[PDB]
């Protein structure tokens, strides 16, 4: 080999560091990115008039069950994911020392 | 007029146009919480749709060129 | 898993080499051929409190055999040893896609080097090479996943 093993295998290590770094850098990104999407789309509450006070709180009402429906339809689109995956999956699939160092010297 | 329908909208006025005012209050935060709860659902179901459509891509790679 | 044991013996101390030799002497002590042949192998493992079989001894031998002459020299003694001295599969893929930029599902040369320059060690032409042709074992310029898990076993 044009390079000593204990190089390749001291790059193969430095590869993977900086790999991990990236994804939990990633993960920060996506956190920001949550927080983002949910001060649009959860504005956060603010006051009021105790009568049209009311016609938000049935707008509200109105909206979780919008939300919750809009939640079920992806949720169920990662569950046939799951079932797909766990499909792809199953078809790929198919195709001593010291106690001797001590024990005689 | 439609009977699911009529139903449907019953919920609102069975759970909020019959009470306080000071519970209007502390039940419309709640009614909130339970958007931005489900929201944040969304978010994350979302992020995981979009990691298993590459999932799903490498293993058809991989179930092709193993063949 | 194979080039990650000899790194282990070139890291070996020559004040471990030193006990390996000595305590390598012993193992060898009256066999023709001077090497840990099945008698020898046999002994000190009967009497190490255990008890293996003719047959189940050989793959000991052949295990670390590079040579084929049924018997354990010095050099196959060490990586016999550090063999006795990694990373999961669930966890290497999460990894194989930040390799992956473009997201076609395989590792091409460029997304290799681009990496290797991120290590912030000084990359050689050298170094490129015998690492692509080491994970790229069928020459098709790229790494598919499942080479991906056979280049980094063991890797910390
Ligand atoms: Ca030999
Ligand atoms: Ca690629
Ligand atoms: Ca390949």
């Amino acid at each position: 080999s044009k390079i000593s093993a204990s190089r390749k295998l001291q790059l193969k290590t430095l590869l993977l560091q900086i790999a991990k770094q990236e994804l939990e850098r990633e993960a920060e990104e996506r956190r920001g990115e949550k927080g983002r999407a949910l001060s649009t789309r959860a504005q956060p509450l603010e006051l009021l008039g105790f009568a049209e006070l009311q016609d938000l709180a049935r707008q509200l009402h109105a909206r979780v069950d919008k939300v919750d429906e809009e939640r079920y339809d992806i949720e169920a689109k990662v569950t046939k994911n799951i079932t797909e995956i766990a499909d792809l999956t199953q078809k790929i699939f198919d195709l001593s020392a010291d106690a001797m160092m001590q024990a005689l010297l | 007029r439609e009977k699911k329908k009529i139903l449907a909208e019953r919920r609102k006025v069975l759970a909020i146009d019959h009470l306080n005012e000071d519970q209007l209050r502390e039940k419309a935060k709640e009614l909130w919480q339970s958007i931005y709860n489900l929201e944040a659902e969304k978010f994350d179901l979302q992020e995981k749709f979009k990691q298993q459509k590459y999932e799903i891509n490498v293993l058809r790679n991989r179930i092709n060129d193993n063949q | 898993m194979d080039d990650i044991y000899k790194a282990a013996v070139e890291q070996l101390t020559e004040e471990q080499k030193n006990e390996f030799k000595a305590a390598f002497d012993i193992f060898v002590l009256g066999a023709e051929d001077g090497s840990i042949s099945t008698k020898e192998l046999g002994k000190v493992m009967r009497m190490l409190g255990q008890n293996p079989t003719p047959e189940e001894l050989q793959e000991m031998i052949d295990e670390v055999d590079e040579d084929g002459s049924g018997t354990v020299d010095f050099d196959e003694f060490l990586v016999m040893m550090v063999r006795s001295m990694g990373k999961s599969e669930e966890e290497l893929s999460d990894l194989f896609r930040m390799f992956d930029k473009n997201a076609d599902g395989y590792i091409d040369l460029e997304e290799l080097k681009i990496m290797l320059q991120a290590t912030g060690e000084t990359i050689t032409e050298d170094d490129i090479e015998e690492l692509m042709k080491d994970g790229d074992k069928n020459n098709d310029g790229r790494i598919d996943y499942d080479e991906f898990l056979e280049f980094m076993k063991g890797v910390e």
